């Protein structure tokens, strides 16, 4: 026997509130008075559902609303000790809530200081001081948050024609192809693990404010999106055919050594400048390229086929640390959230549907699985150092770069009617290949 | 029976994943998962003839650049899309049709002009505008709404007529 | 397609 409802939010679970999904109930859409209702039900303690409701809750609710309504819930009228027992687990479930929130969530506070004010005054309001001996685990969270061995020591870093320390005289065939897909590797790997989920919810990467709200996530894109341009540059700027199979060479090398570090974003880097208009269209420089790695380029390439089947395939099928690729998460949740309806309506009453999030939140928390394992490598400062600098558009804009490379192409290889004129030597050093394989 | 490969490209941010969804969303159905070959594949009856869409929409991708070519290198047609109340998605076509034909190597590329109008913003681009861009590049115009349905048939089907009629 | 042949 609760209380009479004008008081509470007790009125009892009805189709114009709440309905599951056909040993915990899997709520699919409700009021929000009954969303937070279950979950801070005191029936039971659904974690996942709390995890996933502060993970995905601020395309329906505000953070200031929800501190409200969870106050609202937490304080209980009296219509005994049947209510008594009632009232315990449903301000224990308010206060592990605000405690998820603070902990892992706790930007929400950092953009809003008053709702920080207002947290901090509502755990100064709870009474009986055995509930407030176990409040002040949650005041030392705040308080706190305002302020590994591998088997084997990591493979010796790998040198080629420059020498350690000489950054003057890096570039793509100067280091050790090895290397550059180990630093390229590590540094992906931290990009794709700076990647808060803060950043990806409610599409707020594709939005006007997306510079503001999701900079790691755009940070990364520009990486890759970088890189390829780099892999386009040096094919298209090598003008010697000689010297220009020998870059090709190369980067079909640090391809196979992304795939074997499980690095597929380099991979599709890589296949990306393979497929581009500039470099697609080298007859004259693929003619030349090794059968061995005309397989292996081919092999990367299959992967995106059919909507990158054999991508998914793969990626669910080697063992981590891997950097995997963020597009098509990206794109799988943009289309969940504006192919799904924000609300469902039953009895013409509006219920918010919580399905399409907790969707959302199932990609989110698949892109947090890979983020945990890192790489057993070493990080050498200089060469990560290089490829954090590099610029290949310059001063240049998409447009006019991108033209750049395609008069570029035309000029080292012009279209079939008209002879392939030969170009000087670029490279005053050796082109040989050191091979792949590692020294020992 | 035939497969034909579209491509849908345009500038992000404007909803332009509207188009395909409505599409093989089949309707009275408001649920989408982009994660079932059902999602990009649809097997439809145009013209009596029986043909199967594959429709490639990259959407939240648009930062990924640089992999346009590949993208865009795996059709056979194109819808090139832009929001009605969204001026600069429109000026965006011009770029996006000459990436297009520069990595299909061909002037005369099978491709359709689409506008998209969400209700709750005001129309910046009058239907005329779009009409003379299509008539100069030589591609059919067709306006859709993301609320209604409305159109969205049509701006498929007359990509596909594109592609047999060439 | 594509100048990666294979045969």
């Amino acid at each position: 026997l609760p209380s009479a409802d004008v008081y509470r939010f007790a009125e009892p679970d009805s189709e114009e509130n709440i309905i599951f999904e056909e040993g915990i109930p899997i709520i699919k859409a409700g009021t929000v008075i009954k969303l937070i209702e279950r979950l801070t039900y005191h029936m039971y303690a659904d974690p996942n559902f709390v995890r996933t409701f502060l993970t995905t809750y601020r395309s329906f609710c505000k953070p200031q609303e929800l501190l409200s309504l969870i106050i609202e819930r937490f304080e209980i009228p009296e219509p005994k000790r049947f209510r008594k027992e009632y009232i315990q687990p449903v301000q224990l479930r308010v206060l592990n809530v605000c405690r998820h929130w603070v902990e892992h969530h706790f930007y929400d506070f950092e953009r809003d200081a008053y709702l920080l004010q207002r947290m901090e005054e509502f755990i100064g309001t709870v009474r009986g001081k055995a509930m407030k001996k176990w409040v002040e685990s949650i005041t030392k969270i705040i308080q706190r948050k305002k302020i590994i061995t591998f088997q084997s020591s990591p493979p010796t870093v790998e040198w080629h024609i420059s020498r350690p320390g000489h950054i003057e005289t890096f570039d793509l065939l100067t280091l050790h192809p090895i290397e550059i897909a180990r630093q390229l590797t590590l540094l992906e790997s931290d990009l794709y693990r700076a990647v808060q989920p803060s950043e990806l919810v409610g599409s707020v990467w594709t939005k006007e404010d997306k510079e503001i709200n999701s900079p790691n996530l755009l940070k990364m894109i520009r990486h890759t999106t970088n890189l390829t341009l780099w892999f386009e540059k040096c094919i298209v700027e090598t003008e010697n055919l000689e010297e220009r199979v020998a870059v090709v060479s190369r980067i079909i090398e640090i391809l196979q050594v992304f795939q074997e570090l499980n690095n597929f974003n380099g991979v599709l880097e890589v296949v990306s400048a393979m497929n581009s208009s500039p470099v697609y269209r080298l007859d004259h420089t693929f003619e030349q390229i090794p059968s061995r790695q005309k397989k292996i380029l081919e092999e990367a390439h299959e992967l995106s086929e059919d909507h990158y089947k054999k991508y998914l395939a793969k990626l669910r099928s080697i063992n981590p640390p891997c950097v995997p690729f963020f597009g098509i998460y990206l794109t799988n949740i943009l289309k969940t959230e504006e192919g799904n309806p924000e609300v469902l309506k039953r009895h013409g009453k509006e219920l918010i549907n919580f399905s399409k999030r907790r969707k959302v939140a199932e990609i989110t928390g698949e892109i947090q699985q890979y983020q945990n394992q890192p790489y057993c490598l070493r990080v050498e400062s200089d060469i990560k150092r290089f490829f954090e600098n590099l610029n290949p558009m310059g001063n240049s804009m998409e447009k006019e770069f991108t033209d750049y490379l395609f008069n570029k192409s035309l000029e080292i290889e012009p279209r079939n009617p008209k002879p392939l004129p030969r170009f000087p030597k670029k490279y005053s050093y050796p082109l040989k290949s050191p091979g792949v394989r590692p020294s020992n | 029976m035939t497969e034909y490969k579209l491509v849908v490209v345009g500038a992000g941010g404007v909803g332009k994943s509207a188009l395909t969804i409505q599409l093989i969303q089949n309707h009275f159905v408001d649920e989408y998962d982009p994660t079932i070959e059902d999602s990009y594949r649809k097997q439809v009856v145009i013209d009596g003839e029986t043909c199967l869409l594959d429709i490639l929409d990259t959407a939240g991708q648009e930062e990924y650049s640089a992999m346009r070519d590949q993208y865009m290198r795996t059709g056979e047609g194109f819808l090139c899309v832009f929001a009605i109340n969204n001026t600069k998605s429109f000026e965006d076509i011009h770029q996006y049709r000459e990436q297009i034909k520069r990595v299909k190597d061909s002037d005369d590329v099978p491709m359709v002009l689409v506008g998209n109008k969400c209700d709750l913003a005001a129309r910046t681009v009058e239907s005329r505008q779009a009409q003379d861009l299509a008539r100069s590049y030589g591609i059919p115009y067709i306006e859709t709404s993301a609320k209604t349905r409305q159109g969205v048939e049509d701006a498929f089907y007359t990509l596909v007529r594109e592609i047999r009629q060439h | 397609x594509h100048p990666w042949s294979v045969a």
